[PDB]
C-alpha cells in the first residue's frame, strides 16, 4: 500500500515486496512504474507524448492534490528530500520500521528480502559485496582468496542457485542463448527462470553488454528480449581490468586466519599439527622458491586437510607425502619429504618406498 | 573543368586499346572522375560493381546480375575496390580481362558485350601482379583557383570574397597544419570547403564546425589564431544555450523539429556537453554523417541519446566492433514476433491520437505483447471485427493473411530496417569492424542503396532516407575511424568539463533537485523557476532590472502566475505587464524582423546575447533596449520616491502646501521629466540612455544629497547640457531654481 511512500527510497526491497504482491492506483502507478524497461498500457499519459498530451494531461492527487502531469517538480525535489535524509546504521531499521503493514525480511550486512562461514576478512569482503548486491548493479572481484566460494556461500545466504557459467574463448551463442535448427540455451534459461561467469577476461563482450545495458537480451530467432523480473544479478570473476565491463559493472576488490577456519572445520584437528602442515606447505612453498608448475593455496591446504582428516579416522607422513607427488623429479620428491620429515618427526624413508 | 578534361583526355586514350582501364591515381578523389564522363560518353551505362569482401564469383556470373548483364548488355562497368577482393573473385575479374569469353560451369559451359568496356577503380594502395598487369593504368590534383571555379556553383548565398577567404582558409589550414605537432591524419580536404559553402546559404558556424573536430585545446587555441591571420576576425565563443520548448527544442543558431516520441529515456541534459550536443545537433539538421568521434567513457550514447530522445527519432543500436560483416548490416515464428511488435507498435500510435479504443481489442494488444503460434490466428479474429481501424488493418490484415501461411513450407536486414523506416541508427563502438564494412556504408553515406537481397537484375535502392542518420560513435582505445570515413563526415569530439549546475544535476541521486529535470517543457518551466528564483543568494533598481530582463516572456507571464525583494517585484511585474515593452517591442520586433530572426518569443538576453555579432556592428538595437528596461524601472523608483516627495528637502515638500521652497520644484518637475522619458514615439527613438540615466543616477544623489542646492542645480545644469521636452522640464525647474537663486 501506501509504503511505495518510501519505494525509491531504500533501494528495491520495497520493491521486491512488491513483486509478492502489489496492484497499481493513480499516484502509485504513475511512482512505481518509471522503470527501465516495460509497457504501460494503464495510464500512458506518462510516455504516450511529451506535447499538450503529456504537457498537459492531468495528476490526480500529487500532494493529495491534482495539478496536472508536470506534479512530477512536485515529486523529484520531494524524493530528494527523502534521498538526503537517508544519508544519516539504521536505515535498515528505517526500512523494517517501513514495512510495518512479516514477510522473509533477510537481515545480513545490511539488509535483504529473498557451508563456507567466517568472521574474519571474508566479513570484510561480505561488507564490502553487501553494497552493490543490494543495488542490483552488475559486481564483479578481483588468487586463491575463494572468491568463487564468496560469492558462492553469499549466494547461500540468498536463496539463490549460482549457475556458474566458465565462459571461455571458444565459446557459442549456445549457452548463451543455443542454435536452432526453438533453442532452450543456459544463460537465457538463467535470465528465463543468481548467475555467475568466470573466465571473463580471457560477440560474447556484446551479449554481455546486452544483459548488462538492461535486465534483456537479444534473442535474433525468436524475436523477443526477456523481461529478467526476479533477481538475475550476473556476478563475475576475473583478476584483472580490461573489459567493458570495467565500464559496465561495479568492480570490486588474511590467508594465516585459515589456522583457525580448519580448527573450525574439523573439529578432531584442534591440534596445531594442522598449523604444522600449513608451516609445510610454507616450507613446500619455498622449496618451489624444479619447475613449479603447481601453487599451494588455501585451497590446497584445505585437501591437505581433507585427506588428513580421511587420515584421521584412525603416522602422517604418508599424507603429505601424496601432497607432493606432482613433482617430475624423484629427487625433488625427496627433497619434499625431506622438508616434510623436518616438519615431521625422524625419518622413515621405509615409507618412502613401501 | 579544364584539368578534369586533361584526365578525361588520358582516359579516351587509354580506351582505344581493348583492356580494363585502371585509376592509378593518389587518393581523396574517388572515380566521379569516370563517374560524370559516361553522361558525356554516347550512352555508356555506369555500371559500378561495388567489389567488396562478401562477394562470390556466383554473385558475379549468377544463372544458377550486374557484372552479368555487364557482359550481357555493353556498359561502362566501373568496379569500386578491386583490392578488397577475395582472391577467387579476383580470378574471374582476371578471366573476364581475357579474350576467352567466360566458361561459366554453373549452368552452362560458356557465355558467348559488343564493347563493354570495364573500369577499374585501382583503390588506395595489393592488387596481384598478374591483374594489375592485364589492365590499363590511367593516372590522376586539384587547384585553388580552379578550387574557386567549382566554388561557382555554390556562389549565389555566397559573399564572393569570404567564398574565396573559405577557400583560402582550407588551403593553407591543411598546408600549415602538415608542417607541426597539431593527433591524427589531419586530412583537410575540398569536400569540406564545399561544405562550408553550401553550409553557408542556410542563414561563426563555419569556424564553430569546422574547428570543432581539433581535439587538443592548444591546436584549437593555434587555429583559432589561423582563423584570425585568415578571416581577420577573434574567434570569441558564441555561448549556446537550452531553449527547449514543445514545438522545438533549440541551441545557439540551431533548431531542431522535436516532433510520436519512442524512447522515454533515462539520462539528463548534462549542460555541460550543451557546447558540443549543439554540434551535433546541427549536424543532424543539415543531413551530414554523424560521428560523435572521440575519448571513452565521456558520455557519447548519452549525446545522441538525449538529442534523438527529445527529438523522438527512435534510437536503434548495433555494436560494429565484432568483426561483423557487410552482410550482417545489409523462422516462422520469428516473423509471428516481428509481427505481434509491430501490431503493437501500430496500436500505439492507434491510441496516441484517436483515444477511443479498448472489447478484447485491449486483451488483443495483452496478446500482442505475449512455433506453436496458433494463438496469433486468433489476433486475427481481432483483426477481423471504422477509417481508422481500416488503417490500422491495412498492414495488419495483410500482414496476417500471409500469417494464415503459418502451416507452410519455409526458406530460412540491419540498416536496411531503419533506411527503410524512420528510426535513426547509432552504430556504436564502431572503431574497430573493418575497412570494407564502413566502405559499402561511405557507399550509402553520399540517397540510393544497392542491396543484393533482391532477386534479379535490379538494384531497388531504398530513397527513404528522410529521418534517417548514420550516427557512429568511436572512441580513441582502439584505432581510429579509416581515412576514408573520416573524410566523408562530421567528426565532433567530445571532452569533460563537469560545470556547476550541470554536476548538480548528473549526479543528483543524493541531491533535491536538477535543474532541466524532464524532457517535457511544462516540468522544466517550472523546474529552472524554482531554481533561479531560489539561486538569487539604492540597491534593487540594477537587481529588479536584470532579473526582469533575464527571465523568459513566457517565464515573465509564469513569475506573474506564481504569486524580500521578489515580492517586491510583483509590484514590477504589474507595471511591467502594464509597460515593460508596449512599443519598445516594437523596435524589438521591427529591430528584431530586419535581421534574420526565430518565429516566436522564448529568449530575450539570449536574444540580445544573440546578435553577437550584429550589435558588434555598433546598431545596439538589442542593447538599447537592454538599456531602456534599466531606464523604465529606475524611472518607477524614482516616480515613486517623487509621490513619497507628494529634511531639508522634506522642508520644501511640505512648503508645496523655513519657507519659500526652491529644492521641491526643482526635484519634482525633473521627476515628472524622467516619467515623461519613462512612457513617446521619440522616446523608443531615444546610447543617449545612458545619458540620461546619469541623471537618473544624479537625480537620486541629489536627493540623497539633500547650501549645496547652487553646486547640484549646476550639475544638473551640466547633464542638460549632456530633443524638447525632457530637458525643457529641467530648464523650467532649474530657472524657477535660480531665479530663487
Amino acid at each position: 500500500d501506501v509504503l511505495i511512500e518510501w519505494v525509491a527510497i531504500y533501494p528495491q526491497i520495497y520493491d521486491i515486496l512488491e513483486h509478492i504482491n502489489y496492484v497499481p492506483s493513480n499516484t502509485l502507478q504513475r511512482l512505481r512504474l518509471h522503470q527501465p524497461w516495460s509497457k504501460i498500457d494503464y495510464d500512458v499519459w506518462f510516455l504516450y507524448a511529451s506535447d499538450e498530451i503529456r504537457e498537459t494531461c492531468k495528476v490526480k492527487y500529487y500532494g493529495e492534490t491534482k495539478t496536472y502531469g508536470e506534479v512530477f517538480v512536485l515529486e523529484n525535489e520531494r524524493i530528494s528530500q527523502l534521498h538526503r535524509l537517508f544519508v544519516s546504521e539504521r536505515a535498515e531499521h528505517l526500512k523494517n520500521l517501513l514495512f510495518d503493514a512479516l514477510p522473509l525480511v533477510e537481515l545480513g550486512g545490511n539488509v535483504f528480502f529473498n557451508s563456507l562461514v567466517l568472521t574474519k576478512s571474508t566479513q570484510e569482503n561480505l561488507n564490502r559485496i553487501t553494497p552493490y548486491l543490494v543495488q542490483k548493479r552488475p559486481i564483479l572481484l578481483a588468487e586463491g582468496i575463494g572468491k568463487k566460494f564468496l560469492i558462492t556461500q553469499i549466494a547461500a545466504k540468498l536463496g539463490q542457485q549460482i549457475i556458474r557459467i566458465h565462459l571461455s574463448d571458444s565459446t557459442d551463442p549456445k549457452m548463451l542463448i543455443g542454435t536452432y535448427t526453438w533453442q532452450p540455451g543456459v544463460l537465457t534459461q538463467a535470465v528465463i527462470t543468481w548467475i555467475l561467469f568466470t573466465n571473463i577476461e580471457h560477440e560474447v563482450l556484446s551479449v554481455l553488454l546486452p544483459l548488462l545495458e538492461k535486465r534483456q537480451l537479444v534473442i535474433p530467432s525468436r524475436g523477443e528480449t526477456i523481461y529478467a523480473k526476479g533477481s538475475f544479478q550476473m556476478f563475475a570473476t576475473s583478476s584483472m581490468k580490461t573489459k567493458i565491463l570495467g565500464q559496465r559493472l561495479w568492480q570490486i576488490l588474511y590467508q594465516p586466519d585459515e589456522c583457525v577456519e580448519v580448527v573450525s572445520t574439523l573439529y578432531p584437528v584442534l591440534s596445531i599439527i594442522c598449523p604444522t602442515l600449513y608451516s609445510v606447505y610454507k616450507d613446500i612453498f619455498d622449496l618451489f622458491s624444479s619447475k613449479i608448475y603447481r601453487r599451494l593455496c588455501l585451497r590446497d591446504f584445505y585437501k591437505f586437510i581433507k585427506r588428513v582428516a580421511f587420515l584421521y579416522h584412525k603416522v602422517f607422513k604418508e599424507a603429505i607425502d601424496m601432497f607432493g607427488a606432482f613433482i617430475p623429479s624423484r629427487d625433488g620428491f625427496d627433497l619434499v619429504v625431506r622438508n616434510v620429515a623436518i616438519e615431521l618427526n625422524i625419518p622413515p624413508e621405509k615409507a618412502l618406498q613401501l | 573543368t579544364d584539368t578534369t578534361l586533361m584526365n578525361a583526355s588520358k582516359v579516351l586514350r587509354a580506351l582505344q586499346v581493348l583492356k580494363p582501364i585502371l585509376l592509378e591515381g593518389s587518393p581523396g578523389v574517388g572515380k566521379t572522375s569516370l563517374i560524370t564522363a559516361l553522361a558525356r560518353e554516347t550512352g555508356h551505362q555506369l555500371v559500378r560493381i561495388n567489389l567488396s569482401d562478401q562477394t562470390d564469383l556466383m554473385d558475379l556470373f549468377g544463372s544458377d546480375a550486374p557484372f552479368l548483364a555487364a557482359m550481357r548488355n555493353g556498359h561502362w562497368v566501373l568496379l569500386d575496390e578491386l583490392n578488397l577482393a577475395s582472391q577467387s573473385v579476383l580470378e574471374g575479374l582476371n578471366a573476364c580481362l581475357d579474350h576467352r569469353n567466360e566458361a561459366y560451369i554453373p549452368e552452362l559451359d560458356k557465355v558467348f558485350h559488343p564493347n563493354f568496356r570495364v573500369f577499374a577503380a585501382q583503390n588506395p594502395q595489393g592488387l596481384p601482379r598478374s591483374f594489375i598487369n592485364r589492365f590499363s593504368v590511367v593516372y590522376v590534383a586539384l587547384k585553388e583557383k580552379d578550387m574557386i571555379e567549382i566554388a561557382a556553383c555554390n556562389y549565389h548565398q555566397v559573399n564572393e570574397d569570404w567564398r574565396l577567404k573559405i577557400i583560402k582558409f582550407m588551403f593553407r589550414l591543411q598546408d600549415n597544419i602538415e608542417k607541426d605537432i597539431s593527433g591524427s591524419p589531419w586530412e583537410f580536404n575540398l569536400r569540406d570547403t564545399l561544405r562550408w559553402l553550401q553550409l553557408l546559404n542556410d542563414a561563426d558556424y563555419l569556424e564553430v564546425m569546422v574547428l570543432h573536430r581539433m581535439r587538443t585545446v592548444e591546436d584549437r587555441v593555434r587555429t583559432c589564431e589561423l582563423f584570425k591571420e585568415v578571416f581577420d576576425i577573434d574567434y570569441e565563443p558564441r555561448t549556446i544555450g537550452f531553449s527547449l520548448s514543445s514545438q522545438c527544442f533549440k541551441v545557439g543558431h540551431s533548431l531542431l523539429v522535436r516532433d510520436q516520441k519512442t524512447l522515454l529515456d533515462s539520462q539528463n541534459i548534462l549542460q555541460s556537453q550543451l557546447p558540443v550536443l549543439e554540434s551535433v545537433i546541427t549536424c543532424i539538421n543539415k543531413k551530414w554523417p554523424c560521428i560523435l568521434v572521440g575519448d571513452t567513457a565521456t558520455g557519447k550514447t548519452c549525446i545522441l541519446r538525449l538529442l534523438a530522445a527529445i527529438a523522438g527519432a527512435k534510437i536503434k543500436e548495433m555494436a560494429v566492433n565484432s568483426d561483423t560483416d557487410t552482410m550482417d548490416l545489409i523462422d516462422i515464428s520469428r516473423k509471428a514476433s516481428e509481427l505481434f511488435t509491430d501490431l503493437s507498435q501500430q496500436l500505439l500510435n492507434i491510441v496516441i491520437k484517436y483515444r477511443n479504443f479498448d472489447i478484447f481489442r485491449e486483451t488483443s494488444l495483452y496478446t500482442l505483447t505475449t512455433s506453436q503460434a496458433f494463438t496469433l490466428l486468433q489476433k486475427v479474429v481481432d483483426q477481423l471485427d471504422e477509417t481508422l481501424v481500416h488503417s490500422l488493418g491495412d498492414i495488419h490484415e495483410k500482414a496476417r493473411k500471409l500469417l494464415a501461411e503459418f502451416s507452410a513450407s519455409p526458406a530460412g536486414g540491419y540498416l536496411l530496417k531503419a533506411v527503410e523506416e524512420g528510426h535513426w541508427f547509432v552504430l556504436d563502438n564502431a572503431n574497430l569492424c573493418s575497412p570494407a564494412v564502413l566502405d559499402r556504408l561511405n557507399s550509402l553515406l553520399e540517397l540510393i542503396v544497392n542491396e543484393k537481397t533482391t532477386e534479379d537484375g535490379h538494384p531497388k535502392t531504398i530513397k527513404p532516407h528522410p529521418n534517417f542518420r548514420l550516427f557512429l560513435t568511436v572512441n580513441p582505445v582502439y584505432g581510429e575511424l579509416s581515412r576514408a570515413m573520416r573524410n566523408r563526415g562530421v567528426e565532433i569530439f567530445l571532452l569533460k568539463e563537469a560545470l556547476t549546475e550541470i554536476d548538480k544535476k548528473q549526479m543528483s541521486l543524493l541531491e533535491p533537485a536538477p535543474i532541466s529535470s524532464a524532457v517535457d517543457t511544462l516540468a522544466s518551466n517550472i523546474s529552472y523557476i524554482k531554481y533561479v528564483f531560489e539561486t538569487m543568494g539604492n540597491y534593487m533598481y540594477i537587481a529588479h532590472a536584470i532579473i526582469l530582463a533575464l527571465f523568459s516572456p513566457r517565464q515573465l507571464k509564469l513569475l506573474r502566475k506564481v504569486l524580500t525583494l521578489k515580492n517586491l517585484v510583483q509590484k514590477i511585474y504589474c507595471a511591467d505587464y502594464f509597460n515593460h515593452m508596449d512599443l519598445k517591442a516594437s523596435r524589438f520586433m521591427d529591430i528584431y524582423e530586419y535581421p534574420v530572426q526565430l518565429r516566436e518569443v522564448v529568449g530575450l538576453i539570449q536574444t540580445i546575447n544573440d546578435f553577437q555579432s550584429v550589435i558588434l556592428t555598433s546598431h545596439l538595437e538589442l542593447p538599447e533596449t537592454y538599456a531602456s528596461g534599466l531606464l523604465f524601472v529606475s524611472a518607477h523608483e524614482i516616480l515613486d520616491l517623487t509621490e513619497e516627495v507628494n529634511t531639508y528637502l522634506l522642508k520644501s515638500a511640505s512648503a508645496v502646501y523655513g519657507s519659500t521652497p526652491s529644492l521641491w520644484n526643482l526635484l519634482n518637475q525633473f521627476s515628472k521629466f524622467l516619467i515623461e522619458i519613462a512612457s513617446s514615439n521619440i522616446v523608443y527613438k531615444l546610447d543617449v540612455i545612458r545619458h540620461f540615466l546619469k541623471l537618473v543616477v544624479l537625480w537620486k544623489n541629489i536627493y540623497v544629497w539633500t547650501s549645496r542646492f547652487y553646486c547640484y542645480t549646476k550639475m544638473l545644469g551640466e547633464w542638460m547640457f549632456t530633443k524638447l521636452l525632457e530637458s525643457f522640464l529641467p530648464k523650467d525647474s532649474l530657472e524657477k531654481f535660480s531665479e530663487l537663486q
